[PDB]
Parts: C-alpha cells; structure tokens; sequence
C-alpha cells in the first residue's frame, strides 16, 4: 500500500462481445412494442434499426 | 449475330450491378451498414466511420 500510483494493484475486467453475426441472447432494457404489418415504420429488431 | 446490341445492354447492366455490389464494401470501416454504425458508435467516431 505504501507505493504511489503506477505500481498499485489494479483489477481489470474485459467485456467481450460480438456484433450481429449470431442470434443474440443478452439484450438491453428496451421494451418490446407490438408489430404492425404493411405500413412504413422505423423498426429496431435486436439492435438492427431500419 | 446480335452481339453488339446485347453487349451494350450487358455492359450497362453489369455497371449497375457492380455499383450496387460496391455498397457491401466496408472501405476500411467497422461495418458496411450505416444504421449499425449509428446504432453502435458515438458521433465523434461514427462521423469518422
């Protein structure tokens, strides 16, 4: 504990993800809306916006 | 017999197909889809992509 910054122990956690190339199982807190057919809408399916 | 006219039609169609195909090129960016870039990065780096 007597040493200054630069030599003190640091806990490192690395979060690794993959982007869109597989079915996703971890999602954000966003709420699901109902589906509408045959109308021009701006949709967000699992982080894919269109 | 009619290779010249068909050749012109083929070149025009091939050029449009190539131009459409070029949209699937990352060009040194993380993704080729603009919506993904907006949905994934902050404006300072999304502007770069």
């Amino acid at each position: 504990p007597t040493y200054g910054v630069g030599h003190q122990p640091y806990r490192v956690v690395v979060l690794s993800f993959e982007l869109l190339h597989a079915p996703a199982t971890v999602c954000g807190p966003k709420k699901s809306t109902n589906l509408v057919k045959n109308k021009c809408v701006n949709f967000n399916f699992n982080g894919l916006t269109g | 017999a009619l290779g010249k006219l068909q050749d012109v039609v083929n070149h025009n169609a091939q050029a449009l197909n190539t131009l459409v195909k070029q949209l699937s090129s990352k060009f040194g960016a993380i993704s080729s889809v603009l919506n993904d870039i907006l949905s994934r990065l902050d404006p300072p780096e999304a502007e770069v992509q």
